[PDB]
């Protein structure tokens, strides 16, 4: 007797918050955790959708996602780590001498 | 009067303004991620919008 | 649904591309060894290649609740493998200055070519979004393969949280759609609406979100600013894979999505699609006007040519010639993409270390290498859409499609786009001719595979019926 | 049968222009002046085997000679050629102005002059290809093709004097015109095949398939429209005119290139073949707007002309005003008019073909082509100043000159149709008079305006001077006696008339 409609709009929140989180800040370890915050809350929707139907489907797609999740965080710490060694600072907007 | 061929300039006046939208164009691609991270979020609320209004 | 012999047949190029990655890793754990694992890459991608012949008299099924196997997929499965190929071919040369191991570069091609194949039969949510990342993965390594070089560290950074966050849209788009229609399977997308309801607003949404993700991937407007950037600052082996299997595989999963899901009749994903579509020729043909770097001129292009495929797309549940001219078009773009970026691939070969410049200077290339400079103005004339090369055929495709669709503004569209990128292809052409102030078969395997690709490019401009029967009998499922 | 030989000859000609310079750098010549003259002997071959003076006008289509082969059957697209006497006479004039061309490149021994030979061969094939298609498709790739040997020529080989980036501005403008105006047009050509497939079922780019098919009134003048702008930048239609003299002025100095691709009228037999056919009603309608487009044409190309301080651009602006003149001779439905367009197509070719060499000549004598840099070179030199007289004196309409038989049948007839755009008209052939004696008197009267005009300069050469007394001797005699010319293309100006005024 929980609404479906309540279990999505709360993985909405959490989406916008995380993409929220990576426009506004600077570091890319944040940028990192916000991207985090915006699959889990994407594998969280379909759990959601998953539960309403009574379907295991919603936690396989859970199962994917969070794989994803897991090889996209050790990339991105690989090439944050690789950007600490190489510049000694996180800033991302310096990382722009591509343009045009 | 004539010597400048007026009508030529006035069919070049496309290559003008596509020269002129190609330069104002160019200035989102400064080269910066959170822009371009915006840019898709902007894109996102665009293309909602749209639907939900043609719906 | 369980799985036969039959369907064991039909799962072959996957198969094989998955026990190349299983045996050129092994092989790389038993030795370093750069050629013979290159060749044990190629062996296997050309395994999977003729192995789709068998694939072929194998027939048309169902091999999964997840992966459908038919001419399309076979048709998109030998384009990706063909993509591959020659990345590898064109990889060889540029890595034999690479400094630190070179043997990781084609585990990862082969991985994203692997991630092409399941694209190419994907028939649902799960196996499109495991498709999309197994093709962005292995691009997130090879985008970045010379991190020491600070082009290559900020396109693998700026492609790697941009493609995550387009992940995240795409399946949060996924999980609402799922949600809606309670089946992934692409044909059970608003088969649960009825009377005139098809414009469900989660469905909508969900679809929505997918599209943000897709074009990402597409370099659509306006997920597009990635493109000249990355493209720019990739290797220019990558720059081939990430211009030809990347953009195709996923093209053609958003074919096979949009032409099953019953939502794609939709009227207001048509409009946005077509939205999509104009502002993508136009900007991308806009924004290629003035740009000296051969790189960031053929990611424009690229947005251009996305462009007119969309519009192809668009007009998929009205005509029936469609799909046949998406595969026209892509076969030509395929072709033209891996000359011009095997000319420059070639002409920055070999590495020249991460603190040298890697420009061009494609000016007076004839006056000292003279069939690169052909192979380059032919595909330069080619991306243009001008007769007697393949890729006006494609153009042609793509405007007689929209003119059995009425589809008037995308019409205008392409024919303004098409004559601001004669304009800039034009000016490379003859830059190539102005004046301006290798020694191994591997390179001359790489140049025979840009001269080989040029020769088709002209051979099927003047004559494409053979192209237009082969992609006519790849006939997918009704 | 011949046909295909006609397209062919010169392309494989160019290919072995381009391949046999390892034998020598003078033979790729005489590899492209044997392919000229092949292609004219055998144009002439098929123009006294056709019987064309006997053959009575029976309807579109009547074809003296057709060839057809399967090119793409999916979408029923045939190499299909057809030659009749309209297209027997621009295939004629255009092997002939490809021979003058070949001898006018005579003296070029560059590195390079194979590549040179098989782009002027190529284009020569893309005109003769254009002449000769009767397929949509085929037609419009012709019209496309050639122009990228053309861009490359005026961008490499062009106007050495001038920048380069002056060059690739001009054939990149010429190329944009051309190729976005054939785009339209291609939209044109899949939109009629569209109407006609979904009333018949058919899926064909056949031009004789294509004539009976039931438009509506609107979708006509849509596909019309298009069909009129790639033939309106090609005419040149004003305002899309400038490219022509942006291309004529960076062209290569022999001139060969302004005789090539240039200066043949493709887009007048466009008009006469496909667009009055295919759409009658369409361009009944749209015949006012033709008519005072011509009109305006024909005054602006005078006035520009008259302005002019380059002698290449003069004959370009002058290129413009007769081809106003033909584009109201079109419009108007009547036989003399058009047979008055054909003799002025034909007299236009003529006259211009010998402007632009003896320009070139010009140029290669005194190394500059400002008319306030030259002046009393009559005193000058042997045969050039005078010769300029006869073609200058031609350009404006002379009797005993083609253009005069030209231009005066096609006001005949527009008086017939039209009177108020015919007087108009002439008041432009008072126009001609002025620029033709403005750029005589600038050029070679008066006194010495500079130290290079002061100077006494070598004579022309023997051949020079023979091809441009051909081509003295080819408009007296057809100032004189036109007859020839009017009996072979009577029976497809009848044919197109008779289905002009027929269907409306
Ligand atoms: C278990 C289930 C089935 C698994 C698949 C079938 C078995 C796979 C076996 C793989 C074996 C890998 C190791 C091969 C060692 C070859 C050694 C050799 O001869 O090396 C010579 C040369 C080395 O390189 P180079 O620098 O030229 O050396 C100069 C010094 N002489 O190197 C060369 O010149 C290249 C020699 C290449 C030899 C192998 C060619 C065939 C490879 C077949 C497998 C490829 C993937 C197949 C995928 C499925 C197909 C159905
Ligand atoms: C009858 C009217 C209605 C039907 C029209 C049908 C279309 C065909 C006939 C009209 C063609 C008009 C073309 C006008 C532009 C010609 C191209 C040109 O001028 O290129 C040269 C120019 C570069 O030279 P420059 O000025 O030196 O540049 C300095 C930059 N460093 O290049 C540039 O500056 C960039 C050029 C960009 C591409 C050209 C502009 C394209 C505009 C749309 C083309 C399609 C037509 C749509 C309708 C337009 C309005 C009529
Ligand atoms: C930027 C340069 C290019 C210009 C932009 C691109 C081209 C734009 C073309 C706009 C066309 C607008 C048509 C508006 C009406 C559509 C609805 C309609 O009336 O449909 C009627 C008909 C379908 O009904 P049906 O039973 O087939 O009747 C047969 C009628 N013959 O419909 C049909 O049979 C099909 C009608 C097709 C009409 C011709 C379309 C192309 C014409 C040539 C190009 C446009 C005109 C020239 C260029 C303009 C200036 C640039
Ligand atoms: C980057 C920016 C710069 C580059 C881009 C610039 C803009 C490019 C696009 C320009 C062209 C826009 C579209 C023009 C075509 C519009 C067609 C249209 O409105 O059609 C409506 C109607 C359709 O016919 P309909 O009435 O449905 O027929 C069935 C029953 N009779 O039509 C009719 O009934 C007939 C309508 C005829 C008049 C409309 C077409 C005008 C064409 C203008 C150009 C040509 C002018 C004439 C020739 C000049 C010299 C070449
Ligand atoms: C009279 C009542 C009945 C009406 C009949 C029609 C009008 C009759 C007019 C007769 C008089 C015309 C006089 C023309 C003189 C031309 C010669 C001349 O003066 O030449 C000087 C100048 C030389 O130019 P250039 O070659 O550059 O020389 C270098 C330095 N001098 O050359 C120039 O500057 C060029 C001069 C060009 C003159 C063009 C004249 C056009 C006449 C058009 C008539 C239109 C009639 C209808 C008008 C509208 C009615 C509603
Ligand atoms: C339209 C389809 C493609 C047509 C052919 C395009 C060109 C292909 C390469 C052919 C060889 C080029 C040689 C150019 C030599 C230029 C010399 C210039 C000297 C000033
Ligand atoms: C820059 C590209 C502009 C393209 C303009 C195309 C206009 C098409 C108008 C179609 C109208 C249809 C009405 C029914
Ligand atoms: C397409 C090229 C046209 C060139 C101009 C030709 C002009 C016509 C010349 C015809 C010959 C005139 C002189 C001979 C008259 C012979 C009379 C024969 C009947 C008795």
């Amino acid at each position: 007797m929980i609404p479906l409609q309540h279990g999505l709009i709360l993985a909405a929140i959490l989406f916008v918050l995380g993409l929220t989180g990576l426009v506004i800040r600077r570091n890319l370890l944040f940028m990192l955790i916000g991207l985090e915050i915006m699959i889990n809350a994407s594998a969280l929707a379909f759990v959601v959708a998953g539960s309403y139907w009574g379907q295991t489907d919603g936690q396989v797609m859970y199962i994917l996602a969070i794989s994803l999740a897991a090889a996209e965080a050790s990339i991105g710490l690989a090439l944050l780590l690789q950007l600490h060694r190489r510049r000694q600072n996180l800033n991302i907007d310096s990382v722009s001498e591509m343009r045009g | 009067l004539l010597k400048r061929d007026p009508l030529n300039s006035m069919m070049n006046i496309p290559a003008v303004l596509s020269r002129f939208a190609g330069k104002g164009l160019l200035l989102s691609e400064n080269g910066y991620l959170r822009w371009y991270v915006a840019s898709m979020s902007i894109g996102a609320v665009v293309v909602l919008a749209l639907l939900m209004v043609l719906r | 649904m369980t799985i036969t012999p039959q369907n064991l047949i039909a799962l072959l190029p996957l198969l094989i591309v998955g026990l190349t990655v299983v045996v050129v890793m092994l092989s790389i754990a038993w030795r370093r060894n750069h050629f013979l694992n290159a060749t044990l890459s190629v062996i296997g991608l050309n395994a999977a290649l003729v192995s789709l012949w068998f694939v072929g008299q194998a027939g048309a099924m169902d091999v999964t609740p997840l992966m459908r196997v038919d001419g399309f997929a076979m048709l998109y499965t030998g384009l990706v493998l063909l993509a591959s190929l020659a990345t590898c071919t064109f990889a060889y040369p540029w890595l034999e200055g690479y400094n630190d191991n070179k043997d990781e570069f084609y585990l990862l091609v082969l991985i994203a070519a692997l991630g092409g194949i399941l694209l190419a039969n994907a028939n649902h949510l799960a196996s499109l979004f495991l498709g999309i990342e197994l093709i962005s993965l292995p691009l997130f390594g090879l985008v970045g393969y010379a991190f020491r070089q600070k082009r290559s560290l900020e396109a693998s950074i700026k492609y790697t949280i941009l493609s995550a966050a387009a992940s995240s849209f795409l399946l949060f788009g996924m999980a609402l759609v799922y949600a809606q229609s309670g089946d992934l399977s692409f044909v059970a997308l608003g088969k649960n609406l009825g009377d005139g309801m098809l414009n469900e607003p989660l469905l909508l949404a969900g679809f929505g979100l997918m599209i943000v993700g897709l074009g990402f991937k597409l370099s659509l407007v306006p997920f597009h600013l990635w493109t000249p950037d990355v493209y720019q600052g990739a290797p220019a082996p990558v720059s081939t894979f990430l211009a030809t299997a990347s953009k195709i595989a996923i093209f053609g999963v958003v074919m096979r999505l949009f032409l099953y899901a019953p939502v794609g009749d939709s009227e207001a994903i048509r409009v946005v699609l077509a939205i999509i579509a104009f502002a993508s020729i136009i900007f991308g043909n806009l924004m290629a006007l003035s740009q000296t770097n051969i790189k960031r001129l053929l990611g424009y292009s690229s947005i251009s040519h996305l462009g007119y495929l969309l519009v192809a797309l668009i007009a998929l549940q009205t005509g029936e010639m469609s799909m046949e001219a998406v595969g026209v078009y892509l076969a030509g773009y395929l072709f033209s993409s891996l000359g011009a970026f095997g000319v420059v691939s070639l002409m920055s070969s070999p590495y020249r270390g991460p603190d040298a410049d890697s420009l061009f200077s494609y000016r007076g290339l004839f006056w000292h290498r003279p069939i690169l400079a052909a192979v380059m103005t032919v595909m330069m004339l080619s991306l243009a859409g001008i007769p007697m090369t393949l890729g006006f055929i494609g153009k042609f495709y793509v405007l007689a499609v929209g003119v059995q669709a009425h589809l008037w503004w995308l019409v205008g569209a392409v024919v303004v786009g098409s004559a601001i990128g004669l304009y800039y292809y034009l000016r490379v052409a003859v830059s190539l001719y102005l004046h301006a102030p290798p020694s191994n078969w591997q390179y001359s395997a790489g140049g025979i595979v840009v001269l080989i690709s040029a020769l088709l490019v002209l051979v099927l401009g003047v004559w494409p019926q053979p192209l237009i029967s082969i992609v006519r009998l790849a006939m997918p499922l009704m | 049968m011949l046909l295909p030989w006609l397209i062919l000859i010169p392309f494989i000609g160019g290919f072995l222009c381009w391949q046999t310079e390892r034998f020598g750098v003078k033979v790729p010549r005489w590899i492209a002046l044997i392919t000229m003259g092949l292609t004219l002997a055998l144009s002439l071959q098929l123009w006294l085997q056709g019987g064309y003076s006997l053959t009575q006008s029976a309807g579109i289509p009547q074809w003296q000679s057709e060839f057809d082969m399967p090119w793409i059957p999916r979408f029923g697209i045939s190499i299909h050629l057809a030659i009749d006497g309209l297209s027997l006479l621009m295939v004629v004039l255009t092997g002939l102005l490809g021979v003058l061309a070949v001898l006018c490149s005579w003296k070029e021994i560059e590195k390079y002059q194979g590549f040179f030979h098989l782009n002027l061969m190529w284009i020569l094939g893309g005109v003769i290809g254009v002449f000769l298609a009767i397929d949509m498709f085929l037609f419009f790739f012709f019209w496309e093709m050639m122009l990228v040997p053309m861009y490359f020529l005026i961008a490499l080989w062009g106007h050495k004097a001038s920048d380069g980036k002056t060059r690739i501005t001009a054939a990149t403008k010429f190329f944009i015109y051309t190729q976005a105006s054939g785009l339209v047009m291609l939209i044109a050509i899949l939109a009629l095949v569209f109407v006609h497939y979904n009333a018949t079922g058919v899926w064909t780019f056949n031009y004789e398939e294509l004539l009976n098919t039931p438009m509506s009134s609107g979708v006509e003048y849509l596909l019309m429209l298009g069909f009129f702008i790639a033939f309106a930048v090609k005419m040149p239609v004003v305002p899309l005119h400038g490219w022509l003299p942006d291309a004529h002025s960076q062209a290569p100095t022999a001139g060969s290139v302004d005789l090539a691709g240039i200066l043949l009228k493709t887009a007048a037999y466009g008009l006469l073949r496909f667009s009055l056919p295919l759409f009658p009603n369409a361009s009944a309608e749209f015949a006012p707007i033709a008519m005072w487009l011509g009109v305006i044409g024909i005054f602006y190309g005078a006035w520009m002309a008259f302005a002019q301080t380059d002698i290449k651009r003069l004959i370009a602006y002058t290129s413009v005003s007769h081809m106003g003149f033909v584009l109201i001779a079109i419009y108007t439905g009547s036989q003399l008019a058009y047979q008055g367009a054909v003799i002025q197509m034909i007299a236009h070719g003529l006259s211009a073909a010998g402007l632009f060499i003896l320009c070139g000549q010009l140029y290669e004598r005194i190394h500059t082509r400002d008319m306030r840099m030259m002046g009393g070179l009559w005193s000058k030199m042997k045969w050039l100043p005078a010769l300029s007289l006869f073609f200058a004196v031609a350009t404006l309409g002379m009797p005993g000159t083609g253009n005069f038989v030209g231009e005066f049948m096609i006001l005949f007839g527009s008086f017939q149709v039209v009177p108020v755009i015919t007087v108009i008209s002439t008041f432009g052939l008072v126009f001609a008079s002025v620029y033709s004696l403005a750029m005589l008197h600038r050029a070679y009267f008066g006194k010495a305006k500079s130290q290079i005009a002061s100077q006494e300069l070598p004579g022309m050469s023997l051949r020079e001077l023979f091809m441009i007394l051909l081509l003295v001797v080819l408009l007296v005699l057809l100032g004189f006696y036109p007859q020839p010319i009017l009996d072979t293309s009577h029976s497809a100006i009848g044919n197109i008339q008779q289905w002009f005024v027929n269907s409306v």
